[PDB]
RNA sequence: UUGGCACCUCGAUGUCGGCUCAUCGCAUCCUGGGGCUGUAGUCGGUCCCAAGGGUUGGGCUGUUCGCCCAUUAAAGCGGUACGCGAGCUGGGUUCAGAACGUCGUGAGACAGUUCGGUCCCUAUCCGUCGUGGGCGUAGGAAAUUUGAGAGGAGCUGUCCUUAGUACGAGAGGACCGGGAUGGACAUACCUCUGGUGUACCAGUUGUCGUGCCAACGGCAUAGCUGGGUAGCUAUGUGUGGACGGGAUAAGUGCUGAAAGCAUCUAAGCAUGAAGCCCCCCUCAAGAUGAGAUUUCCCAACUUCGGUUAUAAGAUCCCUCAAAGAUGAUGAGGUUAAUAGGUUCGAGGUGGAAGCAUGGUGACAUGUGGAGCUGACGAAUACUAAUCGAUCGAAGACUUAAU
């Protein structure tokens, strides 16, 4: 139930090495505008 | 499927009207029985007179389960109640007036006397 | 089929109110899973409209809510009359389709994939 | 001797001598070819390998598996063949038969051969202890809060650890398994099927390995 | 071609001799019984309770009362141990599965004609 | 085991049984093999070898225990904090209530009964059951494999023949062999039997609503009720244990001295068990010893520091399910049948609406195996799998043959 020992600063940072985030789609909209998310229709600042 | 403590109608004039199973004899751990399987059983409702009386422990063969048997040709047979014939420890019965239909699947269990004392076998 | 996070009647009531409003406005903005499932609902309901007989008029009213469209020149047709009268005349040659799903970005309160479902 | 590859079509039944109903798994063992012959002088063991279901050739912008890649073209070009989806070795066979490129057809088996059929299981996902293993569940009443848990996992402090092989929950899984001593009942040459008596592991349109019985 | 293989392989063992019936109909099933002696034929007259899923695994079920004891009997429809089926009497039912007759005994388990 | 001692723990080592899950000894309960017998046979007895596997269900008692009814080839004995409560119950007992017996003047007490009496914890680490990512495996890939190893399995009855033979005065009744089948168990699968099947079909009650009739709709556990596809499923279907090899235990020997003999042992040579090693089934090169085969790919700039790009190959993303918590796995991504839709089926329900006829009606009959149908099958590009983007090798030395 409770942790018997504290986790160190080293063990904590080894656990959250897969606690990351990915870069998204980022495809250009060839008609007009900035980068749209891939396989998505744009809403603002683009023509998809 | 006939296990311990199932009430069965008794299908002859052996002296019993209702009987409940103690064990399904056969092997060790044997849980259920069907047509052709001998069970050891105590009579609960007995006819006044006859041979067996209430509280006797008798051996008896299963005829006509409600969850009947499957045949080699993919055929099935099922009955509307579970019945039973009290036997006399040589695969021969106690009575001479076996009641109701008997399944065919106990011809090959050497219960030919039970077949000959019965109505139409199906 | 998808359960959409609701009961058998909460899903059924949600799915025919979402199919009625895609007959009224002809393009609605929903989430992605709720548009994957109302896709097969309204396309099976335009199929009843291309028939146009009385027996399938009774079947399209199993599904459609009693919503009145204010059309042009202050004339009012119901969503049952607008299904057999306008959408049924548009797709009388097409053998399927009748909708499309255009994906959009996540919402702000959720990561819910926004989707426009249109009526083609 | 006598290995072949197929896939599960489904399950039916057949009547036989004196009208006996026998259950039947139809296996479409179609378009198997001998694709590489292996020798002890090169590899250390004698086997052939059979490629089962041919797929489409090399395409430049191919994004899925039904178009072969360039190693699978050149491997199935050293035999005059089309590239196959499934490739399995058979080492119970005699290597001195089976020239490389032979269409090993469905009439290598006769009605009455005993065989082994190898396939994966279905795969049930993450399952618990009384489903993944045949464990007795706890009582559902009489105050109890133990129903479908595993029981104790060890002894107290002699063995202050859990022994491995504990039979805990996890993935029930599609893993390979053989059913042995099945019969071939009917070989339809024109449909290229085998009717094997009983049931074989795997889902429909899976992959079987019908080879003769080692027992 | 997946879809023909269930059909085209088991096709030559399906039958054509059998009449047309449905649940509610009274049948005379001429099943043949082979012991070690001969090839005797016994008739089973009953009322069709059930007809289920198609193919060569078409399966019907008739119901008889023998000695005060009702008897269910279930056959593969295409088995080669049914020599003959006679439709004795038709029946006016409104179900496909007549399982309510299992709790009805005597004149209450009566099924009309045509 | 009952104790003895008081060493660990009283700033807690928390509970007797039972349940779930076991695991280990062998001083062996059954099955295997032997010796001896006051072993005719059938049965036994006793001792030795052996842990492979198996070792029931009830009645009474809170009971451990014990008795008893049934069985069974047998219903082994022990150890694991009298195994296991951060896995479960709480009947037993050290709680407050109350009562009897008994004791006490009494308050009370008994270790005598009797009725009643709150079972906390979101798992940090180790350990286990699954599953990914990273890197390594001296080029990079795709695919098939070797098996060092590890794991699983391993039980047994009954019957028939041999043969009423051997044996026996008789009664009885064999070994060895052969064959058939089971029980228990373990697996795979949904064809059958069934179960479920909350987007399938039908019936029906109440009430509200769609103006009304008729048709429907909402709610009433899915309102109930009758069924039921796909899928999941057992109680349903299939298989499995086997053989067979080596080496041995107890044992049985052959030859054979030492010790002219004798002697199973000393040198030799055999034989010998459910045991041991294979055989059988899985999993396995992170097997850092990183294996092997087949196929594919081959760069220049350039203090080659590195960059720029890329090959084969992948991946992002998108359509999905034979896969799945996730992600992995698999089917696909326009040269496309991946999913939906459409069309046609299969199976299911059991005769739609509307109309007509008949009936005073409630309702019947016809139109018509009718309508409807979620997951199943086929066809069809109608809709959506867009455009894109990212990653990815250049083959080190040393010596030896060539
Ligand atoms: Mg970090
Ligand atoms: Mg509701
Ligand atoms: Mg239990
Ligand atoms: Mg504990
Ligand atoms: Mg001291
Ligand atoms: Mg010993
Ligand atoms: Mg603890
Ligand atoms: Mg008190
Ligand atoms: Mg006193
Ligand atoms: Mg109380
Ligand atoms: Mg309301």
């Amino acid at each position: 139930a409770v942790p018997k020992r504290r986790t160190s600063k080293t063990r904590k940072n080894k656990r959250r090495t897969h606690f990351k985030i990915s870069v998204p789609g980022m495809t250009e909209c060839p008609n007009c505008g900035e980068y749209k998310l891939s396989h998505r229709v744009c809403k603002n600042c683009g023509s998809y | 499927m006939i296990q311990q403590e199932t009430r069965l109608k008794v299908a002859d004039n052996s002296g019993a009207r209702e009987v409940l199973t103690i064990k399904v004899l056969g092997g060790s751990g044997r849980k259920t029985a069907n047509i052709g399987d001998v069970i050891v059983c105590t009579v609960k409702n007995a006819t006044p007179g006859g041979v067996v009386k209430k509280g006797d422990v008798v051996k008896a063969v299963i005829v006509r389960t409600k969850s009947g048997v499957r045949r080699n040709d993919g055929s099935y047979i099922k009955f509307d109640e579970n019945a039973c014939v009290i036997i006399r420890d040589d695969k021969g019965p106690r009575g001479t007036r076996i009641f109701g239909p008997v399944a065919r699947e106990l011809r090959e269990g050497n219960f030919m006397k039970i077949v000959s004392l019965a109505p139409e076998v199906l | 089929y998808r359960k959409l996070g609701r009961t058998s009647d909460q899903r059924k009531a949600m799915l025919r109110d979402l199919a009625t409003s895609l007959i009224i406005s002809e393009r609605i903005e929903t989430t992605e899973a709720r548009a994957k499932e109302v896709r097969s609902v309204v396309e099976k309901l335009i199929t009843l409209g291309k028939k146009g007989d009385l027996a399938s008029r009774r079947n399209a009213a199993k599904t459609l809510r009693n919503v009145e469209i204010l059309n042009e020149d202050e004339t009012t047709q119901t969503a049952l009359q607008k299904l057999f009268g306008e959408i049924a005349e548009r797709y009388t040659e097409r053998q399927g389709g009748y909708t499309r799903i255009l994906k959009q970005g996540p919402r702000r309160g959720d990561g819910a994939e926004s989707v426009i479902i249109e009526l083609v | 001797t006598k290995g072949i590859l197929g896939r599960k079509i489904g399950m039916t039944q057949v009547f036989g001598e004196n009208g006996e109903l026998i259950p039947v798994t139809v296996v479409e063992a179609k378009e198997n070819v001998v694709l590489q012959k292996k020798t002890v002088e090169v590899d250390g063991y004698n086997a052939i390998q059979v490629g089962f279901e041919d797929k489409k050739a090399y395409k430049k912008d191919a994004k899925s598996n039904k178009y072969a890649n360039k190693p699978a073209e050149g491997h199935a070009k050293k035999a005059d063949a089309a590239p196959k989806r499934f490739i399995r070795e058979f080492r119970n066979v005699d290597v001195d038969a089976y020239e490389v490129g032979q269409e090993v057809s469905v009439d290598t088996f006769v009605a009455g051969d005993v065989i082994d059929v190898t396939g994966v299981s279905k795969g049930k996902g993450f399952q618990g202890a009384i489903k993944r293993h045949g464990q007795s569940r706890g009582p559902m009443s009489h105050g109890s809060h133990f129903h479908r848990a595993p029981g104790s996992v060890g002894m107290a402090s002699d063995a202050s650890r859990v022994f491995k092989g504990q039979k805990m929950p996890g993935r029930m899984g599609g893993n390979t398994v053989t059913v042995q001593n099945l019969e071939v009942v009917q070989v339809d040459t024109e449909n290229k099927v085998i009717l094997v008596k009983g049931n074989v592991p795997g889902p429909k349109k899976g992959l079987v390995e019908i080879r003769t019985s080692i027992k | 071609t997946n879809h023909k293989l269930i059909e085209a392989v088991t096709k030559s063992q399906l039958r054509t001799d059998l009449p047309s019936f449905r649940p509610g109909d009274t049948l005379r099933v001429h099943v043949r019984i082979i012991e070690g002696t001969r090839e005797r034929i016994q008739v089973f007259e009953g009322v069709v309770i059930k007809r289920r899923g198609g193919g060569v695994s078409e399966t019907f079920t008739v119901r008889k009362i023998s000695s005060g004891v009702g008897v269910e009997r279930t056959f593969p429809l295409h088995t080669p141990k049914i020599e003959k089926i006679e439709v004795k009497r038709r029946g006016k039912v409104r179900r496909a599965k007549l399982y309510y007759l299992r709790s009805l005994r005597g004149k209450a388990a009566r099924i009309q004609e045509i």
